[PDB]
Parts: C-alpha cells; sequence; structure tokens
RNA sequence: ACCGGGAAGGGGCGUGCCCGCCCGUCGAACGGGGAGCCGGCGGAGACUCCGGCAGGCGCGGGCGGAGACGCGCCCCCCGGCGACGCGCACGGGGACCGCGGCGGGCGGCGCCCCGGCCCGCGAACGCCCCGCAGCCCCCGGACGCCUUGCGCGGAGAGGGGGGCCCGGGGGCGGACCGCGCGUCCCCGGCCGCCCCUGAAAAGCCGGGGGGCCCGCGCGCCGUACCGACCGCACAGGACUCCGGGGUCAGCAGCCUCUAGCGCGGGAGCGAACGCGGCUCAGGGAAGUCGGCAAGCCGGCUCCGUAACCUCGGGAAAAGGAGUGGCUCUGACGGGGUCAGAACUGGAACGGACGCGGGGAUCCCGACUGUUUACUAGAAACACAGCGU
C-alpha cells in the first residue's frame, strides 16, 4: 500500500488501471485498486466532490460511511 | 487548572424515597482537597436540579471516578445492593436497578 | 500477565540463521519475527576495506545501478588504490624508456 | 515421527487396515468356532519394525 | 602505587609452577607483548598476531619474524652477512 | 573379493568450425539456501483453509558533481558475497517490567479508604525523513583532539563544509497520555588472548579486455497426537525452545499472578518395636578400633591479624564490636545508594529462610586433571620439567 499525490491519482484513472475506488468519510479517504498496490488519498469534503464527478465512468465507484 | 462540570442523575430515585438534599449534604460535608477539607465551598459546589445532584467548580479539576466514589459510600447506609452506577455521557452518572 | 511464546521454526535448535524478535500484534497478541542475517558488502582487492556506495544487500535485489559505482574499477578499487596504479603504469613507462 | 518418509507411511498404512475382527456374517458363512483374529495386535504392546 | 615487587607480569600464576619457569616466562613474555618499530612506517606501532607473524598497526604491513620477538639475533648475522656476498659480487 | 589417476575420458552451437586433462542429481528434516504478514472460521487441521495486504521466480502480449560519490548480452581472465573463535567491560535498539495521570468496569466495607483489583490493542510490506561509532572527500598547514579503558596526527591533527555504510527510529499509508531502575535478546566500536588463529560448496554479482504497462503459471513428498519413548508394565534413563511478582548479591532458599491440576483405594486406634524428626538437669569424649553420628561456626560493615614462604601467598589466619522499629539530617546529577543522630521495645533485631567450626604438627603425592559402569577415588595413572 502507498500514498499518492491528487495529479497521478486520474492518470492511474485515465489510463485505466484502476479496478474499484471507495470513499470513505471520517477528511475523506479514496482507496484504488490497483493491479500492484491499493492507493490512498486524503482530502477534505469540499475537494473530492469535484474529483469524482472527473471520475472515469468506467471505473466502478463505491461509497462507505458509519 | 479551570473549571469543569459534573453530574450524578437519580431518576430511578423517585419509587424508594431518597432526598436530593441528603446526598447533597453528604456531598457538601466529605469532598477532600489535598487531604484536607478547607477551601472546599470556594471551589466545589453543590447544587439540586433535575433531581440530579450538579458539581461545578471554579478553577479545580478532578476525575470523575471520585464522583462516582462519593456516590456509593452515600448509598452504602441503606441501599446496600439496590443500585448500580453507570456511565451515560460525558460528566453524567446514571443510577440503575438490579 | 503470561508473554510466554513457542517456537516458529521447524526445530528449536538456535543456530545462527534461527533468531527471532518479539512485536505485538493489532489483536493484543505477542508474535515472533525473524530476524534476517545481514550480508557484508563487498571489499576492495587490494585493501579489504568496504567498497563505497553500495548497500549491505544480496546483489539480486538491487538494480543493476544500485550495485555500481561510476569509475574505472568501480566496484573492484577503492579509489586510493586506482591512483597508485595509474601512477605506477605512466612513472614505470617513464623509466623503462628513455633512462 | 512427524517426519516420515512415503515408504515407512505406506506400510504403517496397512498394518493399521487389516488390523481388524472377524465379520459375523463370515463367521455364519465358514461356520467358524475360533472367532477371534490372532493376527491382531495393540499399540501398547506392540513391536512393529516398520 | 608499585602493586608487586618481582612477580611482575607472572603475578597471574599464582604460587603454581615453582621458580623458574616463572622467571623465563618473565622475560619471554615481556618481549612478545612488545611494541615495535615498524621498518617501513618508523613508528613503534608493530605487534605479533601469530607466532611468527608481525604487523604495523600504523602501515598496516605484515612481516614474517622470530617467534617473541620481531628480529632474531640469527636472522641480524645472516643478513648482514649475505648484503656483503652480493656487494662482493659486485666486480 | 579387495586395492587404484596416468587412460585416445565432452562441450558450445548452426552446417561446419571452434574450445577442452581426469568422477559422483552419495553423505546435514540443527550448517549454506530467492521469497509471508495480520484477522477470522471448525468436534478433531492451519505460517497450509477463507478474507484482506504483500513478496519471489518464470512465461506470453549516457548524464550530473571540484571530489568522495549521485542518477542488454556473450566468451577469457581478475575479484566479491555466501563465510564464520573466545572474553571482562562500555554503548544503542527492541521486548518485558514498574510508578503516576486520565477513561470504562469490579470487589469488600466493625472503623479507614481519590490507598485494593481487571481492561485501555496496531503486523509484514511501500514511500519520505532522521540515524552515534566507523571509513572516505575539499580547504589548509599544527604544543592539540579524545575514551570507563584506550587511541590518533606532516604517510596531514583541530576547526569550517560534505560523501557512504548502519538487522534501527519516526511521519504518512496498511488501519489514551507521560516518566523511570533493572532484566533478557540481538547489534556496534574498541581492547585483551593463543607453540590453539577458529569449514566447504551450490548459487548470485561486479571489473578489465574483446565480440555484439497488461495477462498467465508455480509440479513431487512430510504435516493428527504424545515424553502414549527404552527399561518384560516401573520413584530409573531420555536433546532443545519461551520464562511474570515480593524478599534478596541472585536463574539460591521461602511465599505467589497466569496456566495446570494424580500419585495400585478408604476408615478406626493412638501398644511394643522400627523409619524420618524435636527437646533434655549436672558433667563434657570418661563412649568407641577411631569424635562414626550429631552439634558448634556462618549474611553484611568496621577493628584486628603470627610462624613460614618459590615474595605470588599464608588470610575469612587467629580473634573482637555493631545490626530491629520509628522520627529526622547531610552528601552525589530525577534516582538509589552511602554516612550520621534523637526516641523506643522481657536486656531484642543476618528474629523464618539461606549460610566456614578453629588451631599446633608428622607421613605421602608438587599443583588443576584421570580411574576399577555394579564392594577399591588413592599414596595408583597423567602432567609441565629433565635425560638417554
Ligand atoms: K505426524
Ligand atoms: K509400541
Ligand atoms: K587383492
Ligand atoms: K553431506
Ligand atoms: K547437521
Ligand atoms: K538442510
Ligand atoms: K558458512
Ligand atoms: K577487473
Ligand atoms: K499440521
Ligand atoms: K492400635
Ligand atoms: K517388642
Ligand atoms: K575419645
Ligand atoms: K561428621
Ligand atoms: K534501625
Ligand atoms: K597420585
Ligand atoms: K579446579
Ligand atoms: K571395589
Ligand atoms: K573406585
Ligand atoms: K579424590
Ligand atoms: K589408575
Ligand atoms: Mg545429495
Ligand atoms: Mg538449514
Ligand atoms: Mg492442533
Ligand atoms: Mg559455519
Ligand atoms: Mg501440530
Ligand atoms: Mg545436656
Ligand atoms: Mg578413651
Ligand atoms: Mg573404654
Ligand atoms: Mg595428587
Ligand atoms: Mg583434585
Ligand atoms: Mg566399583
Ligand atoms: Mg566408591
Amino acid at each position: 500500500p502507498n500514498t499518492i499525490t491528487e495529479e497521478n491519482l486520474m492518470k492511474m484513472i485515465a489510463d485505466g488501471r484502476g479496478k474499484k475506488l471507495v470513499v470513505k468519510s471520517c477528511k475523506v479517504k479514496l482507496k484504488l485498486r490497483t493491479a500492484k498496490y491499493l492507493y490512498t488519498l486524503t482530502v477534505p469534503n469540499a475537494d473530492d466532490a469535484k474529483s469524482i464527478v472527473k471520475g472515469c465512468k468506467d471505473k466502478v465507484e463505491v461509497q462507505y460511511v458509519n | 487548572q479551570g473549571n469543569i462540570r459534573f453530574a450524578v442523575d437519580c431518576s430511578a430515585g423517585k419509587d424508594l424515597e431518597l432526598n436530593l438534599n441528603e446526598f447533597a449534604d453528604y456531598v457538601r460535608t466529605h469532598f477532600k482537597i489535598n487531604n484536607r477539607k478547607h477551601g472546599v465551598a470556594e471551589k466545589v459546589a453543590c447544587s439540586v436540579e433535575g433531581d440530579s445532584l450538579v458539581i461545578q467548580t471554579t478553577g479545580y479539576e478532578f476525575a470523575k471516578r471520585y464522583v462516582k466514589y462519593l456516590t456509593k459510600r452515600f448509598l452504602y447506609q441503606d441501599y446496600q445492593g439496590v443500585f448500580r452506577v453507570l456511565s451515560t455521557d460525558k460528566e453524567t452518572y446514571t443510577l440503575k436497578p438490579y | 500477565a503470561d508473554c510466554r511464546v513457542t517456537c516458529r521454526f521447524h526445530s528449536t535448535y538456535r543456530t545462527r540463521s534461527k533468531i527471532v524478535r518479539y512485536k505485538r500484534t493489532p489483536g493484543n497478541r505477542l508474535t515472533s519475527l525473524r530476524v534476517k542475517k545481514l550480508p557484508n558488502a563487498p571489499h576492495c582487492a587490494e585493501t579489504g576495506k568496504q567498497i563505497h556506495g553500495i548497500p549491505r544487500v544480496i546483489p539480486q535485489h538491487l538494480t543493476r545501478q544500485q550495485r555500481k559505482v561510476s569509475r574505472p574499477y568501480g566496484g573492484k578499487l577503492c579509489g586510493s588504490a586506482l591512483r597508485a596504479h595509474i601512477l605506477e603504469s605512466f612513472l614505470n613507462e617513464e623509466n623503462q624508456a628513455l633512462r | 515421527t512427524a517426519n516420515k518418509t512415503l515408504s515407512r507411511k505406506l506400510r504403517l498404512a496397512k498394518k493399521t487396515k487389516t488390523n481388524k475382527n472377524i465379520p459375523r456374517w463370515v463367521i455364519a458363512k465358514d461356520h467358524l468356532k475360533k472367532t477371534w483374529n490372532y493376527k491382531r495386535h495393540h499399540w501398547r504392546r506392540s513391536h512393529l519394525k516398520l | 602505587a608499585k602493586r608487586t615487587k618481582k612477580v611482575g607480569l607472572t603475578g597471574k600464576y599464582g604460587t603454581r609452577y615453582g621458580r623458574a619457569a616463572r622467571k623465563q616466562l618473565l622475560k619471554i613474555e615481556t618481549s612478545q607483548k612488545a611494541k615495535y618499530t615498524c621498518p617501513f612506517c618508523a613508528k613503534d606501532k608493530v605487534r605479533r598476531t601469530a607466532c611468527g607473524i608481525w604487523t604495523c598497526r600504523s602501515c598496516s604491513k605484515t612481516m614474517a619474524g622470530g617467534a617473541y620477538s620481531l628480529h632474531t639475533e640469527p636472522a641480524n648475522a645472516a643478513r648482514a652477512t649475505i648484503r656483503r656476498l652480493r656487494l662482493a659480487r659486485e666486480d
């Protein structure tokens, strides 16, 4: 597992390298399941809005909160 | 140090009879600070509101565990086995039957 | 409490490659974890001192660039041994010929 | 031992499998009065050298 | 303050083995623990590492010598006589 | 059957060339070895199952720096890793262990009690930062730098600024908060020691010279349980690993948390005599082949110690005195120790436990060591030394 800067996150999505994304509410955790590593990005909810709209329609998103 | 507050709810203390002044009176005379009782009225004040004891202080802070100790001491007189003291929230205790 | 553990390896004979350390797990448990032997790094062919720049990892696990130094005789000679070979070569040519 | 060769495991496996009584229908079929199989063995008093 | 009067380094032996042996060891063992001079370093840092083997702790040069001292008296004379025989070979 | 090099002893490829001195896919379930962690599930299996997160080995779709140093292959030769002893101490990390706070839960309670007990958890692996010693670079040219100990310097110290290694730590991922004395384990730099100098190979890599992201897979065997083993079944014999608290010099003795709980069966009586124990007035070896057996001594601190001697010893020689509890004071840079004083108790204090009796001599063997497994441990054997 590893962390990632936001700009690298879309490029992995942009090249179809992700398999599933999870949004976690606590500061929000976004977890992307690639072939090699699980990657985690932490942003405030203001920032995660725009990123998910950019979300690749070929990339399954799920949500999670409790 | 600053001022913090605690409270003990005796809502189940209605069908059996429990004065709220006595329990307040019990705590008023027994509270110790630094193993002494001179200079308490000027730090720790027992109120009676909502049928529940309230301990507001001013400049004095201490553990919520001691507020539970004085409760089982005062309850030991004619309630040996009636009540179990449990935590409901932050600063509030609750008296519960068996 | 009681923190005693059992052996992790096939037999309990405590040779130099069967040493563990202890660690607490997220389920509140004391686990054993093997402590690998650390190989030496390469040593100079003329002086027997550690060559600078190479980590103490077996070279199978290091990328090609990580296994080298950027100089003639990079991982064979310690830098001072190179300079002494260079001077001996140049000066003997100056004395075996032209007096 | 917990660390045994497959060849010793197989010969031990056969002594376990054949360590049995005579079936009761065999006693009716063959009209027997000796009913004990005297080639049985028990682990506490045996010396299987296998 | 001086701790013994005669035995020196052979105080490690106690009352054992007799006087003639301990007398021999005091001389031998003092000699093999000594610091000798690098014939190359010119510094006083040569120490024995095994019987016959002497290393400068500053040069790092290794040398072949005596069992309990760097130079023996037979080898000094041999080196001196061999040198004069070579120079005599020169015309 | 036993013994053995002196034999025209095989490979790369692609024909055809080229290279070549001559065994072992025998011998280690503790040595060497490419790579695994957490959580969960079952009546009986788990580093093997399931879920999650990784790692290894395979297969298919010429630049920067002043410098120390930083950022595809093939053959011949030269090297490296694998790869290594013992030791008193000193230093660092981890785990353990304690004290205090704060959060949740218990117990008992004649008096006292914020004083008792239990629970407060974070792996492998990936990225960034930080790492004492130690070795290296640059300037420049010396009455210093520095360790518990040492050690180092014109073959270039100190000082200023840098590079590399470091089984480790931190932060983010994976996903409660402080402070301490010790204990064990590993690691580090030194120093000491030897007529003792403390394996090998597979495998993997570097140098010099010459020629030139996405998929799929990982076969074979062991794996239950046990001191259930050997002594005809049994107070015997039978290798290793993990190791809390109090008292204490302590892995001793004595008590204990966790965990675990057999040992061919019970009851009554309280004779002799036995077996293992305890105490005895007065005397004190008169007993006996013989002080056999038993008893005296014993921890720690201070005082005080002869003959003789291979000058190292003798030596705990011999002999003396003190020692609890409580209330305090001083010294050392938060921590135990060391020193001293008042008061007090049948005229007591290493209060159990643990723990030398001593001295004057003669014979034998110098000494530590070895032996008749099952009646002999010695004066016998060995030994360094000496000699042929
Ligand atoms: K088994
Ligand atoms: K058996
Ligand atoms: K023959
Ligand atoms: K072998
Ligand atoms: K072995
Ligand atoms: K093996
Ligand atoms: K080895
Ligand atoms: K080379
Ligand atoms: K198993
Ligand atoms: K009787
Ligand atoms: K009798
Ligand atoms: K007598
Ligand atoms: K006796
Ligand atoms: K005292
Ligand atoms: K003897
Ligand atoms: K001895
Ligand atoms: K005998
Ligand atoms: K004997
Ligand atoms: K003896
Ligand atoms: K003998
Ligand atoms: Mg083999
Ligand atoms: Mg092995
Ligand atoms: Mg099991
Ligand atoms: Mg070895
Ligand atoms: Mg098992
Ligand atoms: Mg008597
Ligand atoms: Mg007599
Ligand atoms: Mg008589
Ligand atoms: Mg003797
Ligand atoms: Mg003896
Ligand atoms: Mg005998
Ligand atoms: Mg005997």
